[PDB]
């Protein structure tokens, strides 16, 4: 009753998780149902610690409207994708009431507002592009990435599909998505890779992660175009149920926390580069 | 019909004198389209009110909103020019005070979302990412937030804000800013278009204002600069009562609008040329 179930994801640095058998320091206890195998449904939940900027606002918001939590990791997709018109990863969650709120790097949509009730932003986020120091990329309407077949050869360019980014480029534009899709990358870590060893020209992805990822690139090879230009402007939310009664206080409680200078202090925690 | 209040706050409201006919002059964009303007009403103390022409950031935005959602609207400026703070008994001002009081059942200026007043109304999503910063003149030199002429600050240099601003609750609530406060509270100003025009005049030294106005009036005014980046973050929202039936469709277009790329049109529009 005020002892809630939260869903939350791994993406660093907003939230991380590590092994353990008590969880010590900042990190609070985060449970992960892992298989037993691919031939069953049976499995085990896995006791692990999470820890992160998400984290401490999470720890914050427990502490300021009082609630106690089971934490635990999305294992059914991962951010929130409406597949055949049913929701996975942490907005499905929420949806089909599993879990009473979402925190982590979730972004907030139109899409994803139509289902979950969303928090005030508290990490502004949205769209940026990561290429290699001096690269020529106006912005997202670049020809390059509007008519990428204009140009011999042409721009290599894509985004870790099913999450927020992927959707917007869907619908705003179906060239450039249709072309983009071949250069699907499994994760942000190998984006990273394909970039700084060639394979990639461009990594279209959430800002926030972008901007983390280019200060803390060895050398600063990596930059974000637009000095950290942000398409489509947003922020992380708390996912909730709709007509949920604790979001009311989860506002109150983060606009608190942004009035009283509280989220330097997480900033400097987590988010900092030297880049 | 919606009464719509708003306040006079460059580029994102312009006021303006009607024509002899009542009427607006035609006028047309930076990319060459006509700019839409309202009839608004509001005073020039005994408050007469006329009829005046309104256009800018957010009245685009609230055609915007009008024609997503179907309702009709009468605009009117807020009666005190002031945007909204709550001072036994306290009271809300400006727009604030119009939103609560049923004066206006929406508001569309840039109103800066805090916990103060979504403890009385409701905010939507915001609809404009910016934060604070400081205006000077140019050859003024400090390095920001943290320059010693504001952090022990004597009366060799003035800064100020608006007076019953959300910059006004920021420094007043927060204890670690009460050296600053106290130093403003004797020279704040009752509006930015006065603050800043004080600076021009080298009548006040440092405006702390919001950067997406700041930086406007730096961009079309070359002997003002902003000196560093945001010491803080905070956006603009729609303002309505919390009873209001509109307030999931507002904020439904408003992301809907970030995503499509009508709030950058906006932005390059009336912010960035
Ligand atoms: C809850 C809240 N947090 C902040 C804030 O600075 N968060 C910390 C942070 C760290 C790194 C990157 N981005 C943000 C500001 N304002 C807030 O509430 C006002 S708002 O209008 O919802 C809003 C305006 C602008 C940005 C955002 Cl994220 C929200
Ligand atoms: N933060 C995104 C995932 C990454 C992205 O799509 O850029 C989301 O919530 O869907």
């Amino acid at each position: 009753d005020n002892h809630l179930s939260i869903v939350t994801l791994e993406e660093a640095p907003f939230v991380i998780v590590e092994d353990i058998e008590t969880c010590v320091r900042n990190t609070v206890p985060c449970r992960k149902f892992v298989k037993i195998n691919n031939s069953t449904n049976e499995g085990m939940n896995v006791k692990k610690c999470c820890k992160g900027f998400c984290i401490d606002i999470l720890k914050k918001l427990s502490r300021t409207v009082k609630f106690t939590y089971d934490l635990y990791l999305v294992t059914n997709g991962k951010h929130g994708k409406k597949v055949n018109n049913v929701w996975n990863g942490m907005i499905g969650e929420v949806v089909y009431q599993r879990a009473v709120m979402a925190v982590g790097s979730l972004t907030i949509n139109e899409e994803r507002s139509e289902v979950v009730d969303f928090s005030v932003p508290f990490v502004e986020t949205g769209i940026s592009v990561m290429v290699s120091r001096g690269t020529q990329v106006t912005g997202l309407s670049d020809k390059k990435f509007q008519r990428p077949h204009d140009y011999s050869p042409p721009f290599r360019f894509g985004t870790v599909p099913n999450g927020s980014t992927e959707r917007n480029i869907r619908n705003n534009y179906p060239y450039m998505h249709q072309y983009m899709t071949k250069f699907n990358q499994k994760g942000v870590e190998d984006a990273l890779v394909s970039l700084k060893t060639g394979k990639l020209d461009a990594f279209i992805y959430d800002a926030a992660v972008l901007n983390y990822k280019a200060g803390r690139d060895e050398g600063c090879k990596l930059v974000t175009i637009g000095s950290g230009y942000i398409f489509a402007t947003t922020g992380y939310g708390i996912a909730l149920q709709k007509g949920s009664p604790w979001k009311r206080q989860i506002d109150l409680a983060l606009l608190q926390f942004v009035g009283d200078g509280e989220m330097e202090e997480l900033e400097t925690l987590w988010l900092t580069g030297i880049c | 019909r919606l009464k719509i209040v708003t306040i006079h706050q460059e580029p994102f409201v312009y006021v303006k004198p009607t024509l002899s006919d009542g009427t607006c002059k035609e006028e047309f964009t930076v990319n060459g389209d006509p700019v839409k303007k309202v009839i608004c009403t509001g005073p020039n103390s005994p408050r007469h009110t006329v009829p005046q022409c309104c256009y800018g950031f957010c009245i685009d935005l609230l055609i915007k909103l009008a024609r997503t959602m179907n309702f009709t609207y009468e605009v009117h400026l807020v009666a005190d020019g002031k945007f909204g703070t709550q001072e036994n008994k306290k009271e809300w001002n400006g727009m604030m005070g119009e939103l609560l009081s049923g004066q206006a059942d929406m508001i569309v200026a840039p109103l800066t979302i805090n916990n103060e007043r979504a403890q009385y109304i409701e905010f939507s999503k915001p609809f404009k990412y910016q934060g604070l910063t400081i205006l000077v003149k140019k050859g003024t030199r400090i390095t920001g937030i943290n320059d010693p002429r504001l952090r022990n600050p004597s009366d060799k240099f003035i800064y100020a804000t608006v007076k019953q601003s959300s910059v006004d609750i920021y420094f007043r609530r927060q204890v670690e800013l009460s050296t600053m406060y106290r130093h403003m509270e004797k020279h704040n100003y009752e509006s930015a278009a006065e603050a800043i025009q004080a600076v021009r005049d080298n009548k006040l030294h440092a405006f702390i204002w919001d950067s997406a106005v700041l930086e406007f009036e730096a961009s079309q005014k070359c002997d003002l600069v902003t000196t560093g980046e945001l010491f803080f973050r905070s956006g603009f929202g729609i303002g309505m009562r919390k009873d209001s039936p509109w307030k999931q469709n507002v904020s439904l277009s408003i992301l809907k609008s970030h995503e499509n790329g009508f709030m950058e049109d906006l932005d390059k529009t009336w912010v960035r040329y």
